RNA sequence: UGAAAUUCUUGGAUUUAUUGAAGACUAACUACUGCGAAAGCAUUUGCCAAGGACGUUUUCAUUAAUCAAGAACGAAAGUUAGGGGAUCGAAGAUGAUCAGAUACCGUCGUAGUCUUAACCAUAAACUAUGCCGACUAGGGAUCGGGUGGUGUUUUUUUAAUGACCCACUCGGCACCUUACGAGAAAUCAAAGUCUUUGGGUUCUGGGGGGAGUAUGGUCGCAAGGCUGAAACUUAAAGGAAUUGAC
């Protein structure tokens, strides 16, 4: 929430110069790859213009919310991305299957059809379906599934 | 002789229960604690605050005029410590001193065959 | 608002007729208004009491008979047998450390249709002329020992009912016949009936109730 | 102990010494002519029989194996060797 | 007007019983003024007051205090000491209470908490102001309520492996904070 | 709880009593012990298939010992896919606070902890002591088997069971002395029979770091495992025992 204060402040700001923790700030601009690079640099690489100044251990960094704002759902970013990142050496597909985020997302994706009205079938998913295996497959209808993390970009 | 009544004192760490009941386990008849009756955050289940509860649970016994009482010493039991504090020993000090009908001391105290995982950790729980 | 001492109910329980002193304990009651349910809460009243202070032994004799109370007629409470036990002092003044444990066990119905469950406990004893500190019997002898007394409680218990089953328990029959039948496998000691469980009772009776009051 | 015999020893003790521990090693068994009553017959049985010898006429078993050594039936005359 | 309680006595406890009963019984008899029988066969301590007595009800509850911490192990004069003293109780645990331990784990932590000698122990007994008998897996302290807290707490420091060193650090900080006040 | 604050409680918590469901454990008994190749194994009863020791006037007649290659098993934790999910609980989400009494802690809690089908192959996996074999002092306890006793007791009339006692014998797990001898010492009945140096055989190490790191090979989905350096740097790093001075 250190950044993540200056990325949604309404009215933005010009630019933003601030000294925080040196090993925060590799946590900000980290490459895809890393052990450094989670979920803050997906987030920001998306929504504010980054960049390292005069290392002060701390570290000075520019921040620059982009005004014309990308029109992502940073909740359901802050979402997937948190659910992916703290399992980053946890497989994909077993990491939805725990038990209770087959409850948590069980209720907010039949929450996401409240407005779509989707017949849920009975053969949801303990076999074939909503629960188990569509949650599977749209991971293998987008860019994910079986690439990790710290793999996919944004 | 006298009106036989069924005392059950449970021994907390931080708490001491007296609890009259009538036979069969029917009815509450005298029931104060600790807590309610010393104010003092310390002094929550001293050996004093049990003395006063209970003299207490004797004054309320005196007004319903049971006498006679069997008495259940109980610790926490379970994973915690099987053996009922000075908390108890006090309480029993003070049904002594307060004059009331002992009909039969026991100390009931729930023993598992075999416990399951103890909220101790591996390292040990407190201090 | 009000005290409900005013409004409370006062009742007197009254034990079976295999014991001797029947008159044991009295009864809060704390309404008087609902009969139906003070009725109902009478059926379910269980009094644990001691073997001692129903049996005028002075003896604090370590048992523990736990009766089931059914009936009502005017202030005094008609009860029934409903199980056995000891203090657990006295199990724990028992059971010492250079001996052997034997347990025994069995499922039971009894001739009153009672389905019930009956523990037995014995020790292993030393002889006269020891010189080990210490007297533990072969795991044969224990398998031995626990199939003699099973077999002797399964008979012991068929044969009778319940009521018969009460006033053997008292004198400690079965307990000898153990010593006796048991003697040829190994010497034990500290041989006692621990607990005595019902687990499923018939059809709901009244006449048997007073039969066992009389 | 420092100087003894052991080409002689004494019998006594070394009649206590195991069977094959002795100075010249041998068994410590024998055998019996026994007779039942109900015969009067002479059955040669080894001591420590580990089948149960019954008798040459009738069905009585004239010994069983426990352990070590074979019990014998009771009522049954024997003699060594 | 009789009351009568009943205690069982072991056989650990009870040669130390019939070698000091001589002292044992009177000061319940005169100096307490309670009758004191004994079942040698069952092994019970019998302690019953009459109207001949004074009427002490608590007495009776201090001399069943008596013969428990005696029973417990405990010494004489402590438990004499119970006799005079009202604020002195006994507090009783194991050792899986607080960890579990397996083995030899549990002969070190014995030894941890006698040490060579006793010396680790008797030094808790001297600045703790209490008396405690390290049973087999129990422990028992003797003292005031505030004084056995003491105790309970050196002792949960011992057996969870911290070394004597730092016990005798906390345990001088506790004695001059506690004296001085 | 050193101390205190979040949560729940007037619809009644906590505690008391009567019940019911779920899953996990198998206390005290439990050592002065037993089994298993080790890891490991404590409720009853049954089935199956093994195994040691003992006894043997049974059989075969060198069929053996230690083992690179190769092979089974392998605690805990961890990976994938089902079932389960009561306790506790790496992460996480949280209320904190009061002293420099150290850090705080406390309540909820996903994974896991429990099984099935597989993966992995590591421990202070220690008894820090390879395996096979012989010889060299005592002593008293036990565990399994066996041989004796005009022993003892339960007497069933005598017996026979059993259970103890005594004496002997194997085969164990442990103990306690000594020193003949060993060792630097603690200590060791083996860590002895070693300068008076040889029973057989497998594996390992050559001052300390750099470093179990780099690279290559191989095994694995992954985590990792096995194998495994050099450059460079340095006079100590150590093991045991001993004294008293802040």
């Amino acid at each position: 929430p250190l950044v993540f204060k200056l990325i949604n402040q309404p009215r933005p700001p010009r630019v933003s110069i601030l000294m925080f923790q040196r090993e925060f700030a590799l946590r900000l601009l980290a490459r895809p790859g890393d052990s450094l690079y989670c979920r803050l640099s997906a987030n920001v690489q998306m929504w504010a213009n980054v960049t390292h100044i005069m290392k002060v251990e701390s570290s000075v960094v520019r921040l620059e919310i982009k005004n014309p704002r990308p029109q992502v759902d940073y909740n359901e970013w802050d979402g997937l991305l948190r659910i992916v990142f703290v399992r980053k050496n946890r497989t994909i597909s077993a990491g939805f299957k725990s038990t209770t985020v087959m409850d948590i997302l069980e209720k907010n994706y039949k929450t996401f059809l409240a407005m779509n009205n989707e017949m849920v079938d009975d053969t949801k998913g303990s076999m074939h379906d909503v629960v188990k295996e569509k949650i599977d497959t749209v991971l293998k209808e987008t860019d994910l599934g079986d690439k990790r993390a710290g793999k996919c970009d944004q | 002789s006298q009106v036989f009544g069924v005392a059950r004192i449970y021994a907390s760490f931080n708490d001491t229960f007296v609890h009259v009941t009538d036979l069969s386990g029917k009815e509450t008849i005298a029931r104060v604690t600790g807590g309610m009756k010393v104010k003092a955050d310390r002094d929550e289940s001293s050996p004093y605050a049990a003395m006063l509860a209970a003299q207490d649970v004797a004054a309320k016994c005196k007004e319903v005029g049971i006498t006679a009482v069997h008495v259940k010493i109980r610790a926490t039991g379970g994973t915690r410590t099987k053996t009922p504090g000075p908390g108890g020993q006090a309480a029993l000090r003070a049904l002594a001193r307060s004059g009331l009908r002992i009909g039969r001391i026991e100390d009931v105290t729930p023993v598992p065959s075999d416990s399951t995982r103890k909220k101790g950790g591996r390292r040990g729980r407190r201090l | 608002v009000v005290d409900p001492f005013t409004r409370k109910e006062w009742f007197d329980i009254k034990a079976p007729s295999t014991f001797e002193n029947r008159n044991v304990g009295k009864t809060l009651v704390n309404k008087s208004t609902g009969l139906k349910s003070a009725s109902d809460a009478l059926k379910g009243r269980v009094v644990e009491v001691c073997l001692a202070d129903l049996q005028g032994s002075e003896d604090h004799s370590f048992r523990k008979i736990k009766l089931r109370v059914d009936e009502v007629q005017g202030k005094n409470l008609l009860t029934n047998f409903h199980g056995m036990d000891f203090t657990t002092d006295k199990l724990r003044s028992m059971v010492r450390k250079w001996q052997t444990l034997i347990e025994a066990n069995v499922t039971v119905k009894t001739s009153d249709d009672y389905v019930l469950r009956i523990f037995a406990i014995a020790f292993t004893r030393k002889q006269a002329n020891q010189v080990k500190r210490h007297s533990y019997a072969q795991s044969s002898h224990i398998r031995a020992i626990r199939k003699v007394i099973s077999e002797i409680l399964t008979k012991e218990v068929q044969g009778s009912t319940l009521a018969q089953l009460t006033s053997k328990l008292i004198p400690e029959v079965i307990n000898k016949e153990i010593e006796n039948a048991t003697k040829d496998i190994f010497p034990l000691q500290n041989i006692h009936v621990r607990k005595v469980k019902l687990l499923k009772q018939p059809k709901f009776d009244v006449g048997a109730l007073m039969a066992l009051h009389g | 102990v420092l100087v003894q015999d052991l080409l002689h020893p004494t019998a006594a003790s070394e009649a206590r010494k195991h069977k094959l521990k002795t100075l010249v090693q041998g068994p410590r068994s024998y055998f019996l002519d026994v007779k039942c009553p109900g015969c009067l017959n002479i059955t040669t049985v080894f001591s420590h029989a580990q089948t149960a010898v019954t008798c040459e006429s009738c069905s009585t078993i004239l010994c069983t194996p426990t352990g070590g050594k074979a019990k014998l039936s009771e009522g049954t005359s024997f003699r060594r060797k | 007007k009789f009351e009568s309680r009943k205690i069982m006595v072991p056989p650990h406890r009870m040669t130390p019983l019939r070698n000091s009963w001589t002292k044992i019984y009177p000061p319940l008899v005169e100096h307490l003024k309670l009758q004191v029988r004994m079942n040698l066969k069952t092994k019970s301590v019998e302690l019953r007051t009459n109207p001949k007595f004074t009427t002490d009800p608590g007495a009776l509850q201090k001399g069943a205090d008596f013969i428990k911490a005696f029973t417990l192990g405990f010494d004489l004069d402590d438990s004499i000491a119970l006799l005079r003293l009202d604020d002195l109780y006994i507090e009783t645990f194991e050792v899986k209470d607080v960890k579990t331990l397996t083995g030899d784990h549990l002969s070190r932590a014995i030894g941890r908490i006698a040490g060579k000698d006793g010396k680790t122990k008797f030094a808790i007994e001297n600045a703790t102001r209490t008396r405690i008998v390290l049973a087999d897996s129990k422990i028992h302290i003797l003292g005031g309520f505030t004084h056995i807290r003491m105790a309970r707490e050196s002792v949960v420091s011992l057996i969870l492996g911290s070394p004597p060193g730092k016990v005798y650090g906390n345990l001088r900080t506790v004695a001059s904070r506690l004296k001085e006040r």
